[PDB]
């Protein structure tokens, strides 16, 4: 029964097994990782939220997300984060 | 009659505790200090273990980095011994105290 | 067998995100692009930390990542440190560092 | 007063992790004062969350949520 | 004809005349009184927003505005801030 | 019909409760806003406004001035322990800084 | 447009006498020579960071004109909240 | 002929400026340094004067404060003379640099 409390910890495991298939992860370590996803999700989301509000827009799009990502990550991380973010929506729009 | 000179143990202790991650404050005391402080806000409160452990993780962090900035304030004043005036400056610049 | 996420080439759950975006008092309306992109950024960052800590854990001869390894991964990395500047990692410890002025000879 | 329970040597170990080599004996009291203020300022906020949820048990999140208001953001207790 | 720009200024004046009848205020200072109201709205509103969302609620009430006020204001300020809010809720409620 | 009485007038306030209510609903704070919230808030905002204007106004008299100015605010705020805490990362345009010259920089 | 739109090296327009005054406000009495060129750097770095974000908000709204408010938002992002230019 | 001992004007200048609020950097140069720096990020940018005024207000204020912490860091090391190492300390502690 219990609560049914969501996390990201399967998605962390997937990505882990991609970059380090034969390595795994202690539960604190995982909880650290989970905290970190939620942190930056909230960080970006807020900025995006604000970007819109500032520009009288109702709708947070992939645009706001990019502006916000530029503003929140340092340049080199930011270059790549945009790269992947761009790449994924491209690959999702050419999908179905 | 073998006697490490002043500062050559301290140095080993530095190397040791930097390497390690375990909490440096004894757990039962810390936890008493928590309930003590909490008292003055609300009586007969209960603490999830992990709320207390979350809290200790953060005190210990808070302190260790303050000691980092204290040490610099020592050295910037041509010293090796950290002093109350070195913490006081570290907090005054940080913007904690006024 | 396509999943919104798998159309976008992501482990990170595009569906979940797009909900958390509507439900999180961010904006009235949420673009269908946003939660792909966002998910995709989170995956990249999550992946970067894991590769770095993976190596920290191998380097120190371990199959399992621990807080320390993540701390090392982040603190020893000019940019990740900057991103996770005001962020305490529980059980992570600090980077070995003794100020030169204090050493002997 | 458990504030004394925070022993001189627990303050020494902490300082050692911070790269400190020699400690004024005045510091162990100075440190204590600061650690109390830090806790007060954290726990005050934590237990305002406690009381707002009409609870009599302070949770991790209560703490974590407090540490965040204080810009003392904490990973790995339910963030 | 220029499209309209809302401002707390007139309410700043009404309160000013309540407090120091024979004192007025420079444009620039009113600009600071606006930035100030606006700032502290965004804080109190935010903390309440967070408070509800932390407690799985859809409704910010006067109860969130209060818990937020206790968190954001320091000591003797927040006391007055509550009592004054309390009064003002209780007045509205009884004057329907 | 009943003749319009503002929510501000029913609450004994000067700050618009109505406006506030709308700004809350609009600003992506929550799905639903109690009728309480905007009263209570509008109050706290009226309170904090009144506290600063009481003090700034004093600092205007102190400089023999009929009008409060950025500096008068900065003085009022920085010399008030609590306000100064509350505005400890806020830069007041054209408000300058408190007279303060360190002890050891004074002569002999 | 393209005509007469290229800047010089303007960081030197931050004159020693002007830096001195800022330090005066900051309650400072005696000032090493080396200070003034350090300050210039610090200032540079400040403006770079504040401006970049300010401009990012400009670019996002698709303006060619930086605003009051862009600066203000950017300063707030950087924890350097500014009162009395809107917001 | 009349000459004031070294510092007697420093103190006077301090008193002079603290009491005032007027922007201390010369406005046009500042304006040029803005656009020059904004070019690194985007060309053919127009600026609302009020934007450049916000950007100046913000810079001086920042610096005025950095000097306060520098002035403490000098005094903390038994000096009266701010040096670049004083600034760098203040900023390290403030967490501007690492």
């Amino acid at each position: 029964k219990r609560s049914r409390k969501e996390s990201y910890s399967i998605y962390v495991y997937k990505v882990l097994k991609q970059v380090h298939p034969d390595t795994g992860i202690s539960s604190k370590a995982m909880g650290i990782m989970n905290s970190f996803v939620n942190d930056i999700f909230e960080r970006i989301a807020g900025e995006a939220s604000r970007l819109a509000h500032y520009n009288k827009r109702s709708t947070i799009t992939s645009r706001e997300i990019q502006t916000a990502v530029r503003l929140l990550l340092p340049g080199e991380l930011a270059k790549h984060a945009v790269s992947e973010g761009t790449k994924a929506v491209t690959k999702y729009t050419s999908a179905k | 009659p073998h006697r490490y000179r002043p500062g050559t143990v301290a140095l080993r202790e530095i190397r040791r505790y930097q390497k390690s991650t375990e909490l440096l404050i004894r757990k039962l005391p810390f936890q008493r200090l928590v309930r003590e402080i909490a008292q003055d806000f609300k009586t007969d409160l209960r603490f999830q273990s992990s709320a207390v452990m979350a809290l200790q993780e953060a005190c210990e962090a808070y302190l260790v980095g303050l000691f980092e900035d204290t040490n610099l304030c020592a050295i910037h004043a041509k010293r090796v011994t950290i002093m109350p005036k070195d913490i006081q400056l570290a907090r005054r610049i940080r913007g904690e105290r006024a | 067998a396509k999943t919104r996420s798998s159309r976008a080439g992501l482990q990170f759950p595009v569906g979940r995100v797009h909900r958390l975006l509507r439900k999180g008092n961010y904006s009235e309306r949420v673009g269908a692009g946003a939660p792909v992109y966002l998910a995709a950024v989170l995956e990249y960052l999550t992946a970067e930390i894991l590769e770095l800590a993976g190596n920290a854990a191998r380097d120190n001869k371990k199959t399992r990542i621990i807080p320390r390894h993540l701390q090392l991964a982040i603190r020893n990395d000019e940019e990740l440190n900057k991103l996770l500047g005001r962020v305490t990692i529980a059980q992570g410890g600090v980077l070995p560092n003794i100020q030169a002025v204090l050493l002997p000879k | 007063d458990n504030i004394q329970g925070i022993t001189k040597p627990a303050i020494r170990r902490l300082a050692r992790r911070g790269g400190v080599k020699r400690i004024s004996g005045l510091i162990y009291e100075e440190t204590r004062g600061v650690l109390k203020v830090f806790l007060e300022n954290v726990i005050r906020d934590a237990v305002t969350y406690t009381e707002h949820a009409k609870r009599k048990t302070v949770t991790a999140m209560d703490v974590v949520y407090a540490l965040k208001r204080q810009g003392r953001t904490l990973y790995g207790f339910g963030g």
